[PDB]
């Protein structure tokens, strides 16, 4: 956990503002999910997290 | 992303993404390091584990076997 | 209990005829033969209707997944000859299941083969 | 300072009274016939019963059902303005606590039916003890059972004095223990 | 194989030898009963445990045990027909 | 003769079988008393109280039924709008089920005319009246008695045959006269008695109210005397079924006349063709078939098929007037039908089994293992291949890759012989509407369609192998091989070779009725969402049409989330939102009812009944203390006994749930 | 950039969730075929033998399946019980205790433990 926190994840970003910010637990590498377009979990061309 | 929940819309909660990487690939390499020695010492514990204790080991086994002093009393200390 | 499918002359001689049951074949060569049946078959359900089936390759990816499948039951017909290990297929004074595992690898061989024969038809046809 | 927002919401009494025992003295309480809920609800009773009624014709028997409908609800609304609501719901409120002597106490029912079930039980019983066959059981002596259920009024004396006088209870030496736990 | 015990409280009923459907039981003379005949089980490798004699069994409790061991089941215990452990 | 029909054994009870003549030592010989009670085979005396027993209960039942009617009958005569309903059946709802005013009870009975409250009936007897030309309320009050006197009559025949018929008796055992007179003077003379019926009443009737005379010069004409209207009044040439009637939506009921008379007339020639026909193959069955369980088991299976019949025929093939716009009426007639087939076809498999261990079976028992094994693939097969296609469009639209699922904008499975099915009504290129109402129009079948009838075939197959492997292993299997001496119903064999519980052809029907179940509420929810989506409906002046669903089905259908969304979340907010709405509280509340049910089931159907035997003993304990012993001893409930109140409760809990959720919908709806 | 971690996942995820579990999988059923396979719970197994026998040749638990064992002087036990039986023998009685704890302790059980027979 400690790790996903520190590689995957948002905890340098969380602290500043954590009211309305939402954590990260760790990146979404599924070869299942849609090549094109960009998937709900991600920021268009960014990559895939889950909260 | 596309936010699902009530609350997320209608509180404008956001999920802020570092543009930074994290961690380097050498702070990696080094946690896989010692991710590699537990594995292997875990490997080595199951296989103890698996064949368990051997009683017979006193009449192959060089040494003389060794009951620590403190062992010694708590032995005799009582149960 | 015999009945006309499975006891009658023709069904007799078909499933006598079979590569598995041919009198007269090499191991190799029914493994051959099977794995060509396999490997030519297991491309079309790949290169069609698969995730890129709609890409101006939409074979390769077929190829690549069908060689895939007659890897993957050749590897569990090892460890069908490795831990059953049949002796039907040894001639005599060998290491029991050389037969079955001569059979596999072949399978294994033709699988490739066959996948690659369908592949290349697909794509000069 | 403000119990309310000390406490999230929740109000304390911070009074040490006897007479805020009660359940009257109660803050989440008030009396239903001046609370704004219970008005607006029985209101919105009314109102829905009237628009059903008027949807039917004037001379019809419906109509006059509606009407005794509508009579009932007032009556109701009426009835349980002494009994105590909540300050937010508007919904009466029954006490529990042993009060005996408020509206919606839950002390009398607890009685009558406290009585009624020692009366059923205890001619039951009595039944049993006095057809100790199995032939009775499924063919009852109606004369006796009848008897038995007439004879079950007077309970909670004659329960009471088998309970003293030994001869309610067994000595666990004389009825099946359960299972054995050990032997060896 | 189960273990299918017989306990001195026998009679010398009968019932759980005939009950058996591997013949597993059989009665044995005795002298602890009026009947002067116990049950006895030599041949419980066959015991599928269907627990039939346990059944008829009359005595107040059962004077023939079986006690499931399935961890030890054989192929005569678990009534194999499809397929040969021998 | 009848000095014999004596009360001394109304007292002892029990007396019908000799097993429970010990007397009630434990409450296990209630519970045998009541299994024992039908079970006329195995109670005490010959052959001949069998048949008399089985002839009179059949007549006793015939009674109840006409009871029934007779009970339906003067609630419409005296307990109902009917007279509203004739006046204008496309304003008011048929009800003839009226609830009184206590404990606010009040609210149930809701607006259906301006001077009638009551609860909205959806049985259809209304549209089956006006379909029987009844108009007067004496019209109903002679059906009501006639019903009445046939009751009295056939409780008199069953109480008489059970003395009239002798030791010597041997009526039932003639089957060719059974099957002959059956068939002639029922199926062929009674056929065209009705067409009879219809052509001298209907025909004098039903064109007169849809003349718009629903004054009818109320004797004047109403009372027959218009022989100067021909019976062929209104076919316009045309085909059956093609053209609808404008005015009630449904067939002609002249033509109805003319199908009875030429059905009558088919079979009085079929039971004319049976002096010589083909014969001579079924003459093993002719012989090895004379038995009470298996001629009921071949009935059942019969009648259940033919209530299926009646389910998917009463809705799109309109019969009734003002029937196909009555909505609910509809859709209660399909789904009963539908429920009393799957019922009945496990009757018909159960009934199987008991002819086999009582019988003895035919050829097809010896290669048993070849059938009962390509049926098992089949069900796998079927079964990993309909349901994962959900599965599959699930997965890959959770993905975000709708261009890979199965549905009709994306890799789309062609429903090709239904397509090519256009044989069935085979009607103009348009629909028919009577009032705002779509009265049918035709189901476009598409790729769930495809896909849920796969569901159905697999279901149907899973449950029918759950009914023939029941049958079929009933006398001996490899597992044990002396079933016979067990009987047709006992828990288990005991916890040996492995574990034997559930072996009996009662514990494969006990499984059937939890697959049929499952198998018809499919089949339930496909017509609820097909015909709601596709089918029913408004209609706009321009021609376009705005069904209930909006078309969910092809789109939502595709995916289990979509049915659980779109049907079972969206389509219950009529019944979830039902509380304080005057005509759909009782809905509401038997939807929460069959909820707990099939939760209570649960109880039964997951524990055994060695724990609530120890339960009993601990409280028998405290018991014994007080001096309170009963001698009818109390025991748990049987195995047997415990899964038949878990399956029993299962099924009427969801059968309820499913009940609320269509109807209170539906009334809302229209 | 906030990916570049992908790089690790590309190969460890379809390594750690398909590579390893095929591996282990067919190790497994491998493993299954062993005459040592799961020797701590399967009866009959020839590990279990050696490691019973390896236990029996320690000193200290040589006696150690017996219930009886614990007497330290089995001999004393012995002579008191026969002298409490001898006072208390009922009248021409011609039981000794040594034949009757002989034949109590002698008992019927050939289906007992009979596992002990393949490994
Ligand atoms: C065909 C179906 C399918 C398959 C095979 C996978 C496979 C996978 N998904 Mg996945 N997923 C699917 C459908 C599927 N997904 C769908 C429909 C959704 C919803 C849109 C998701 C949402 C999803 C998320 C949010 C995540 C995955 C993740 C993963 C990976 C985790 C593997 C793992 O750690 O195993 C471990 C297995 C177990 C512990 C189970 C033991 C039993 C794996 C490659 C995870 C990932 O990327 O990991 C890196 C992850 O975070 N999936
Ligand atoms: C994970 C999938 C997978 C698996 C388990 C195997 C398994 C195997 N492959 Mg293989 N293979 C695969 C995918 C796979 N293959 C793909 C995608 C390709 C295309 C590049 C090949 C091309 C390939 C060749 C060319 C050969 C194998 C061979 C083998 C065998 C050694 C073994 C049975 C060898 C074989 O069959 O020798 C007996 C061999 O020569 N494979
Ligand atoms: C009869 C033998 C045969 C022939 C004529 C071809 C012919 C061709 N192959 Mg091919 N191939 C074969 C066997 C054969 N292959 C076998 C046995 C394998 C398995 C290793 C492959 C694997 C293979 C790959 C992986 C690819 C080809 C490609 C090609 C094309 C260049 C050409 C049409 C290439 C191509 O054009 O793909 C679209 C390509 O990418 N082949
Ligand atoms: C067998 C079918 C059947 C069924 C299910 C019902 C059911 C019902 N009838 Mg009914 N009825 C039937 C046959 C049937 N009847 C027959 C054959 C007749 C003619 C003799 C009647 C004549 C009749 C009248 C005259 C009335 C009912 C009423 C009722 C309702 C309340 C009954 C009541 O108060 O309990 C009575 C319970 C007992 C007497 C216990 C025994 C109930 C829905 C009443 C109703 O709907 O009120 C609005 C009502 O007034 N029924
Ligand atoms: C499905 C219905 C059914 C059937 C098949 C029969 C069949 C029979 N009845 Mg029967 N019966 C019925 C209903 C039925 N009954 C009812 C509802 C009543 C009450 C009115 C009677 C009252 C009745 C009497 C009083 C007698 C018969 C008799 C008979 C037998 C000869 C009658 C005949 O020719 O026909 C025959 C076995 C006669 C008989 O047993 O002949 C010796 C006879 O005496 N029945
Ligand atoms: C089987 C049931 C049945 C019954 C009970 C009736 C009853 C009746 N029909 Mg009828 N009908 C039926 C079926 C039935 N119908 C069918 C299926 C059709 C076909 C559409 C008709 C068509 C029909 C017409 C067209 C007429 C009737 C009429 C009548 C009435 C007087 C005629 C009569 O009784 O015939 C008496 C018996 C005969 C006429 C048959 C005699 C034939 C002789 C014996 C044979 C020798 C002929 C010779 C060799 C040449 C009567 C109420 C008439 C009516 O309106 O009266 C009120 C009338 O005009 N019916
Ligand atoms: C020749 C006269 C005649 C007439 C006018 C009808 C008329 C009718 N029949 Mg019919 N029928 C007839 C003879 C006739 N039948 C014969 C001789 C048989 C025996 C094979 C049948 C067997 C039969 C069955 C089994 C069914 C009908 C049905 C129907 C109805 C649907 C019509 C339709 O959609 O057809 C389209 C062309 C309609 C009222 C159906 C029905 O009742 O629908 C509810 C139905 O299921 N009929
Ligand atoms: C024409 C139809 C018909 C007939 C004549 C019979 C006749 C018979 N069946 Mg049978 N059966 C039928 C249909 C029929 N069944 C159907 C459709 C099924 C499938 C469910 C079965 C399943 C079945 C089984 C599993 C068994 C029988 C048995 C029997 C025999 C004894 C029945 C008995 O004593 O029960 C006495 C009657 C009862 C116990 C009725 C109790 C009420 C039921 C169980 C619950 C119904 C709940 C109700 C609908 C909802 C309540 C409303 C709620 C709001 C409160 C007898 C020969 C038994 C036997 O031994 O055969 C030889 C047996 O084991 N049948
Ligand atoms: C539908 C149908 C059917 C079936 C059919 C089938 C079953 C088919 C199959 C088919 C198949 C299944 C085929 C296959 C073929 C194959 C092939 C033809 C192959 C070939 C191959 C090759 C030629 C290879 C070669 C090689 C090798 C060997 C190795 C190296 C490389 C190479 C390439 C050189 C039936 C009769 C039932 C009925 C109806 C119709
Ligand atoms: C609860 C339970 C019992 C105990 C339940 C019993 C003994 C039911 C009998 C209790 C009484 C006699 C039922 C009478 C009806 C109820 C008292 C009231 C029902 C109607 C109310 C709504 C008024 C079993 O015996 C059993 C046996 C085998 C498998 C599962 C179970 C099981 O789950
Ligand atoms: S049934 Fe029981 S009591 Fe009777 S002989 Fe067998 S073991 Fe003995
Ligand atoms: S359990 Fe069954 S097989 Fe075993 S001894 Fe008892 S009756 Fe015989
Ligand atoms: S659990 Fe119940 S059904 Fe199964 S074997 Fe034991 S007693 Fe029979």
């Amino acid at each position: 956990n400690l790790y996903h926190i520190a590689s995957n994840a948002n905890y340098s970003l969380w602290v500043k503002n954590p009211i309305p910010s939402m954590p990260i637990a760790h990146n979404i590498w599924d070869p299942h999910f849609t090549n094109s377009t960009s998937t709900p979990y991600s920021h268009t061309i960014i990559t895939t997290i889950l909260i | 992303r596309v936010p699902g929940g009530k609350r997320t819309q209608e509180l404008g909660l956001v999920i802020p993404m570092a543009d930074e990487d994290g961690l380097t690939d050498g702070q990696v390499a080094g946690l896989f390091v010692i991710a590699l020695v537990v594995f292997i010492s875990a490997m080595d514990l199951a296989k103890t584990m698996y064949n368990g204790i051997n009683p017979a080991k006193f009449k192959t086994s060089k040494g003389k076997g060794y009951i620590s002093p403190l062992v010694k009393r708590y032995i005799e200390n009582g149960f | 209990v015999i009945t006309l499918t499975e006891n009658g002359l023709f069904a007799k001689q078909f499933l006598s005829a079979l590569a598995f049951y041919r009198e007269g074949l090499k191991p190799w060569q029914r493994g051959l033969e099977i794995g060509m049946a396999h490997g030519y078959f297991l491309i079309g359900p790949f290169t069609s209707l698969g995730p890129l089936r709609n890409t101006p390759e939409a074979a390769t990816v077929g190829l690549l997944c069908g060689c895939a499948i007659v890897g993957i039951v050749s590897i569990g017909g090892l460890i069908f000859g490795s831990t059953i290990k049949p002796t039907r297929f040894d001639k005599d004074g060998d290491k029991p299941g050389a037969g079955f595992i001569e059979m596999i690898n072949w399978h294994a061989v033709g699988g490739l083969g066959g996948a690659g024969f369908a592949h290349a038809l697909i794509t000069v046809f | 300072a403000k119990p309310l927002e000390m406490f999230g919401g929740v109000d304390i009494d911070l009074e040490d009274t006897p007479a805020h025992w009660t359940i009257k003295a109660s803050p989440v309480l008030e009396p239903c016939k001046d609370n704004k809920k219970f008005h607006k609800k029985l209101k919105d009773e009314l109102y829905k019963v009237k628009k059903n009624q008027q949807k039917f014709a004037e001379g019809s028997a419906a109509y006059a059902r509606f009407n005794k409908k509508i009579k009932m609800i007032e009556l109701r609304e009426t009835a349980y303005g002494d009994r105590l609501c909540g300050k937010k719901d508007g919904l009466p409120r029954t006490i529990a606590t042993g009060e005996w002597n408020v509206r919606g106490s839950a002390m009398w029912p607890a009685a009558i039916f406290l009585y009624i079930a020692g009366w059923i039980g205890w001619a039951g019983r009595s039944y049993l003890i006095r057809t100790n066959d199995a032939a009775k059981e499924i063919n009852i002596d109606v004369p006796l059972a009848v008897t038995c259920m007439a004879s079950g009024f007077s309970w909670p004396v004659a329960a009471w004095q088998e309970i003293v006088n030994g001869e309610m209870a067994v000595p666990n030496d004389q009825i099946h223990n359960g299972g054995p736990w050990n032997q060896s | 194989s189960h273990a299918v015990k017989i306990y001195d409280t026998c009679i010398g009923c009968t019932l759980c030898v005939r009950a058996c459907p591997t013949d597993v039981l059989e009665m044995v003379p005795a002298s602890i009963n009026a009947a002067k005949q116990v049950a006895s089980s030599p041949r419980v490798e066959d015991c599928v445990g269907c627990k039939r004699c346990e059944t008829a069994c009359p005595t107040d409790f059962l004077s023939i045990r079986v006690y499931l061991q399935d961890n030890e089941e054989t192929q005569y215990s678990l009534g194999l027909d499809l397929v040969d452990w021998s | 003769i009848f000095r014999y029909i004596n009360t001394t054994l109304w007292a002892k009870a029990g007396h019908f079988n000799k097993a429970l003549s010990k007397g009630a030592k434990t409450t296990t010989w209630i519970w045998n008393l009541h299994d024992y009670a039908h079970d006329f085979d195995i109670q005490q005396r010959s052959t001949g109280l069998i048949a008399r027993k089985v002839f009179s209960s059949n007549l006793a039942h015939l009674s109840l039924v006409f009871f029934w009617i007779s009970g339906m009958h003067l609630h419409g005569a005296y307990l109902s709008n009917y007279d509203i309903w004739l006046k204008d059946p496309k304003s008011i709802t048929p009800s003839s089920h009226l609830a009184y005013s206590l404990i606010g009870q009040d609210i149930l009975n809701s607006y259906t005319s301006e001077y009638f409250s009551g609860i909205t009936i959806t049985s259809g007897f209304f549209q089956l009246y006006r379909s029987e030309g009844i108009i007067t309320q004496s019209q109903l009050k002679y059906a009501c008695a006639t019903s009445l006197i046939a009751t009295l009559i056939c409780l008199s025949g069953s109480y008489l045959h059970m003395q009239l018929m002798s030791k010597f008796t041997s009526f039932y055992k003639k089957f060719q006269s059974l099957s002959q007179d059956h068939l002639i003077i029922i199926f062929g003379s009674r056929s065209t008695s009705l067409s009879a019926h219809q052509i001298h009443k209907m025909l004098p009737a039903n064109p007169l109210l849809d003349s718009g005379i629903s004054k009818p010069s109320i004797l004047q004409v109403i009372s027959n005397s218009l022989s100067y209207t021909l019976a062929l009044f209104s076919t316009n040439l045309s085909s059956t079924g093609k053209l609808l009637n404008p005015s009630t939506r449904s067939v002609f009921l002249s033509q109805v006349a003319a199908h009875h008379k030429t059905t009558g007339v088919v079979f009085i020639t079929l039971g004319l063709i049976r002096f010589l026909t083909m014969y001579k193959s079924q003459f093993s069955i002719l012989t090895s078939y004379i038995d009470y369980h298996i001629v009921l088991s071949i009935n059942l299976a019969l009648i259940a098929s033919l209530s299926i019949i009646v389910a998917d025929h009463l809705t799109r093939t309109p019969i009734y007037p003002h029937k196909s716009t009555s909505y609910p009426t509809i859709l209660c007639l399909s789904i009963h039908h539908a429920w009393l087939s799957g019922f009945l076809i496990i009757g018909s498999g159960a009934h199987a089994s008991i002819f086999n261990l009582l019988g003895s079976p035919t050829s097809e028992i010896r290669h048993r293992d070849p059938i009962y094994s390509h049926l098992i693939w089949v069900c796998i097969a079927i079964g990993l291949h309909s349901f994962s296609l959900y599965c599959h469009n699930d997965t890959l639209e959770a993905l975000g890759r709708p261009e890979d699922i199965f549905h009709d904008n994306s890799i789309q499975l062609k429903a090709i012989f239904a397509k090519q099915s256009f044989l069935r009504a085979e009607l103009q290129p348009d629909i028919e509407m009577l009032d705002k109402k779509i009265i049918r129009i035709t189901q476009e079948l598409g790729t769930a369609d495809f896909i849920v009838h796969h569901i159905h075939a697999f279901t149907i197959h899973v449950t029918l192998l759950i009914l023939s492997k029941g049958v079929l292993y009933a006398r001996n299997s490899r597992f044990v091989s002396d079933k016979l001496e067990l009987g047709f119903t006992y828990p288990c064999d005991g916890p040996g070779r492995g574990g034997t519980c559930q072996i009996s052809p009662w514990d494969h029907l006990f499984s059937a009725v939890f697959w049929m179940y499952n198998c018809l509420n499919v089949v339930t929810f496909h017509y609820f969402w097909k015909m709601q989506s596709d089918v029913w409906g408004f209609v706009s002046i321009q021609k376009h049409i705005s069904h209930y669903s909006q078309g969910d089905f092809s789109v939502n259908s595709i995916t289990i989330n979509g049915w659980l969304r779109n049907l079972l979340w969206s389509e219950a907010s009529q019944v979830i939102q039902s509380y304080a709405l005057s005509s759909i509280c009782p809905y509401g509340f038997i939807f929460l009812i069959g909820h707990f049910i099939w939760a209570f089931s649960l109880m039964f159907l997951f524990s055994g009944r060695a724990y609530w035997q120890e339960l009993i003993e601990s409280i028998l304990w405290s018991h014994h203390k007080l001096k309170i012993i009963p001698h009818i001893q109390p025991r748990a409930l049987s195995i047997s006994q415990g899964r038949a109140v878990g399956f029993i409760h299962y099924t009427l809990g969801g059968i309820g749930s499913t009940w609320a959720f269509i109807i209170s919908r539906l009334l809302v709806l229209t | 950039k906030y990916g570049d971690q992908r790089k690790f996942a590309a190969v460890l995820v379809p390594l750690t969730t398909l590579v390893f579990p095929a591996v282990a999988m067919g190790m497994f059923v491998l493993y299954s075929f062993q005459e040592d396979a799961f020797w701590r719970i399967v009866p009959g197994t020839k590990r279990a033998r050696e490691l019973d026998e390896a236990w029996r040749e320690h000193p200290l638990f040589a006696n150690s399946k017996d219930p009886l064992d614990g007497l330290i002087n089995p001999d004393d036990y012995e002579k008191g019980l026969e002298e409490a039986w001898e006072r208390a023998k009922p009248a021409g009685s011609t039981v000794t205790v040594k034949d009757k704890l002989k034949q109590l302790s002698k008992q019927n059980n050939p289906h007992w433990e009979s596992w002990r027979a393949m490994s």
